């Protein structure tokens, strides 16, 4: 009934010139050492840009050792997207832009597609001024995006849909 | 209550937050907009009997009487037994019970101590129609298209063809009522899919003037063709059941609805189209709104988009059944405020099972159709202008209900007065209150034939 | 990831791709009516000058020479300027002594040494008529 005290919450600690982003969405071991490897590689510019990483469950411990290996440039809360707290607590209106993963091996494309236009919904609602990527699995759901009054892409707001990319 | 917003818009948030009891206590310091709504808030309908002075006079009297002596809003009175809403020429018997609109129950007890030192329906309260069927009001976008409609209504229905009914009829009945003539009747358009709507015709056989779209309500294309930008109100509603996945993906066709028609643009923006939605869950309307601070833990009442009659839940109507219990007759007068008049004779026949019935119109049959109904004017322009230059409720209400027998009941006050097209619902400000020219007044109107 | 970082290496890609996919485009579409004819005008035809992905073979043509000793900068020069294609890369016979399968081999040296029965990667410009 004690337990033990939230590993991760918290709010982000405020850093003067510091640029970070906000990832959300399908937050795995398999997603996030696949994203960090392509996000961190000695190939391309060196930018200080360090990832924020928001997610429900608490991580396993494959996740938790690989977030170790990246103490100075990797940071983990545990909060929902959908909860204008946990927002603020990473900071989401300072953040470069919003990257909302996505499940590709899920049942059903449909409602992992309404799950994640829900999540930018509730970014825009915090801050209209914030770019988000999200990765969508139909392209039939790319409409509603559109129709969101704050969603601009001149601003740097994209949709990666996988049916139109692979499909293409 | 959201049929009753089509004809008054924010009547919603008016009448749910009048049996919501709340204790109002001036703050230090906020938002003058937030204090001035929050104020309305506190206000009750009480019941009590009034005082032997009024015995003998009419109910327009009794009225401007408690309102500038007592400040007292009083609206209806119990005749032997019925309740009249704002009765015209009507004299107050002994021990008439009155309803009032106060801040406590402490405040209505001023009143008693007070002294000097085929066409309609069998009923008549609704208007008939000889069964039309629903394949001939079945349209297409090329028929809603060439077909002009202005001032109608859209409701935007999301439902499944096996989802549980809803009382699609309580919807259209109120906007049927015998108090509005035939040509000011507002023309209602469903889209939806007519798998689900033909399941929910029975009732709707003998309502005049229903058209519905298949399609969704998402789709522009289809939203073009019933010209939203021209409707008087929008309404989204989902019949659909919850996954009960995630209480914040329960509203995601709603809100997604509500977004489309606001970003859309027409050769006049759809920002400016007036919308509710009604929410399965309380806590996603933050996502309604853009321009305001969304918190968790706060109510729903206290939320900009319920303020502004924007949003409506059933959460709010938990408060009616202790209401129901201290006073029966204040449901009847919620009843027959929101439903337009249903008689208990009505609901007999509705009860036989064999749909709506109309019936031969008599001499009282046309007199049933004389009463108050729910209705919105602006000071803007007419002969009640000259009191939103100046600015006085006292003045204004007094004024009205002499010229006219319109009782007036609260505000539809625009937000920031320096640039967004939102209002917010102030219920029984004081006369000393100022008021602007561009306000609207929430009244009741008597029925003026011809 | 490399959205992020530049959001014109998207609009690239999608362009690649989909063989040109304007938001004006996407505009029409997410309205719900399909897809909308219109009448063709001055500049409406001047739209279909843009390049496109092919793939063409140095077994016979003017550009055979090169397949026969094999110098993949030569190539690239000598079709740049004979008809503005731009050569990305080779597919190549995996076995040269015997399977029909190639592999893709991408943006090779100058010094590559061609092959006869190689195929180029190219963009190629469009030809009315
Ligand atoms: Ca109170
Ligand atoms: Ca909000
Ligand atoms: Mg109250």
């Amino acid at each position: 009934l004690i337990g033990t005290r939230a590993k991760y919450g918290g709010t982000l600690k405020n850093e003067k010139g510091r640029r970070h982003i906000v990832v959300c969405g399908h937050i795995t071991y398999e997603s996030v050492s696949h994203f960090l490897k392509d996000f961190l590689h000695e190939d391309r510019e060196d930018v200080d840009v360090e990832v924020v990483f928001l997610h429900r469950k608490p991580p396993d411990l494959e996740l938790e050792g690989l977030f170790k290996r990246h103490f100075t440039t990797v940071e983990f809360f545990q909060g929902t997207i959908m909860n204008p707290i946990d927002l603020q607590r990473v900071k989401v209106h300072e953040a470069d832009a919003c990257l909302v993963l996505a499940n590709k091996y899920c049942q059903d494309p449909d409602a992992e597609d309404a799950a994640n236009i829900m999540r930018v919904i509730s970014i825009k609602n915090y801050s209209d001024d914030i770019r988000v990527i999200i990765q969508l699995m139909q392209y039939h759901n790319k409409a509603y995006l559109l129709n969101i009054p704050s969603w601009d892409w001149k601003q740097g707001d994209d949709v990666i849909c996988l049916a139109e990319l692979k499909l293409g | 209550f959201i049929a009753q917003s089509c004809l008054a818009p924010g009547f919603s948030t008016m009448m749910a937050n009048l049996f919501a009891m709340r204790s109002f206590k001036t703050s230090p310091d906020m938002q003058s907009w937030t204090n001035d709504y929050l104020r309305g808030t506190g206000m009750e309908m009480y019941t009590e009997t009034l005082s032997p002075t009024f015995i003998g006079i009419p109910f327009a009297q009794a009225t401007e009487l408690c309102f500038s002596k007592l400040k007292l809003l009083l609206l209806a009175i119990e005749i032997k037994s019925k309740i009249s809403i704002n009765p015209r020429g009507a004299k107050i018997q002994a021990n008439t019970q009155g309803f009032f609109i106060a801040q406590s129950a402490d405040e209505v007890k001023r009143a008693w101590f007070y002294c000097k030192a085929m066409k309609y329906d069998s009923t008549g309260m609704f208007h008939w129609s000889p069964a039309k069927s629903l394949e001939d009001c079945i349209l297409d976008r090329n028929q809603a298209a060439m077909t002009v409609l202005n001032g109608h209504v859209v409701v935007c229905l999301f439902a499944d063809p096996d989802s549980p009914l809803i009382g699609l009829r309580n919807l259209v009945m109120p906007l049927r009522a015998s108090n509005f003539h035939y040509h000011e009747l507002k023309h209602v358009v469903i889209v939806g899919s007519v798998d689900y709507i033909r399941r929910e015709w029975k009732m709707l056989q003998n309502l005049p003037k229903i058209s519905v779209l298949n399609g969704s309500p998402l789709s522009r294309a289809d939203l073009r063709a019933v010209n939203v930008n021209l409707c008087d109100m929008c309404c989204i509603l989902s019949a659909k059941v919850p996954s009960n996945d995630d209480p914040t993906l329960a509203d995601k066709e709603a809100i997604l609805a509500s977004l489309n028609i606001k970003a859309m643009t027409f050769d006049v923006y759809g920002a400016n189209v007036p919308m509710i939605t009604e929410l399965v869950n309380d806590g996603n309307v933050q996502f309604l709104d853009q321009d305001d601070d969304d918190d968790p833990d706060t109510e729903l009442y206290l939320t900009q988009p319920f303020a502004c009659g924007t949003a409506f839940a059933v959460s709010v109507l938990d408060s009616l059944m202790s209401t129901t219990y201290f006073n029966q007759n204040a449901l009847t007068l919620i009843r027959s405020l929101i439903t337009g008049g249903a008689t208990p004779e009505l609901e007999l026949i509705l009860a036989e099972g064999a749909g709506l019935r109309g019936g031969y119109s008599t001499v009282e049959s046309l007199s049933n159709r004389d009463r108050c109904r729910v209705g919105q004017i602006s000071l803007y322009d007419g002969p009640l202008a000259q009191f939103g230059e100046c600015g006085k409720y006292g003045d204004l209400f007094v004024a009205a209900l002499k010229s006219y027998g319109m009782l007036c009941i609260g505000l539809y006050r625009f937000r920031d007065t320096s640039a967004s097209s939102k209002r917010y619902v102030i219920t029984n400000p004081p006369d000393d209150f100022s008021l602007l020219p561009t306000d609207q007044v929430f009244v009741l109107m008597q029925f003026d034939p011809g």
